């Protein structure tokens, strides 16, 4: 998953 | 009943959470709906983890947002622990101890943003746009597609929302100003928002817009  | 998403995990890991769910008739699932009552999350030793989406529409519905501890101590001890304790404290950029998904589980009476109408507005990245309004109505916002279809009155209170990183282009949203009458803000105000689940002053993320 991307992290912000 | 019981319906998991995790996030953050190696597939080692996920197999575990997948015995924990056998053992428990829990069900699990790739993608986070209106179904999910659980976010299983990766997080360190004092529950601190990384914010991805499925972190984010964990808080925005009130699911249970628990570290991945939560699994293995429960194999640990052949039985299943209770959310309440193993719950996510904070995250590496909002703070280790903002206790968000908590004030989430009981809040959902107060929407952090009721009686707002929210425009997205422009390309975002690494969350698709959709997902971004998704977010916001679980928080009681009401999305709006287009500028110009702003709910014009007093009734509400209307935001756009942009991303500027993702704009090929050299100044146009600092001139969205021009076509409506609303506060301009970045992506970060919504995130940050709802990780802490306090409605940020718009102050720190307003925009200039040329007039
Ligand atoms: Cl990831
Ligand atoms: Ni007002």
């Amino acid at each position: 998953s991307p992290t912000f | 009943r019981m319906s998991m998403v995790v996030s953050g995990l190696t597939p080692e890991e996920f197999m575990l959470v997948y015995k924990f769910a056998r053992k428990h008739h829990i069900t699990l699932t790739n993608l986070i709906t209106e179904e999910t009552t659980h976010v299983v999350m990766k997080t360190d030793a004092e529950f601190v983890c990384e914010r991805t989406l499925k972190y984010f529409l964990g808080i925005a519905g009130g699911k249970w947002v628990v570290s991945y501890f939560w699994v293995t101590q429960s194999i640990k001890e052949r039985k299943m622990l209770n959310e309440h304790d193993f719950e996510v404290r904070g995250d590496v950029v909002n703070g280790r101890n903002h206790q968000g998904p908590k004030r989430a589980r009981e809040s959902q009476d107060r929407k952090i943003f009721r009686g707002l109408e929210i425009c997205c507005y422009g390309p975002f990245t690494n969350m698709p746009t959709d997902q971004l309004e998704w977010m916001v109505q679980l928080c009681g916002a009401s999305v709006v597609k287009e500028l110009s279809s702003f709910t014009l009155g007093t009734g509400v209170h209307p935001i756009v929302v942009v991303q500027p990183d993702a704009w090929t282009e050299d100044n146009g949203f600092h001139a969205i100003g021009q076509m409506c009458e609303a506060p301009v803000v970045t992506r970060e105000w919504v995130l940050d928002s709802v990780a802490l689940y306090q409605c940020q002053e718009l102050d720190t993320y307003l925009i200039p817009q040329i007039p």
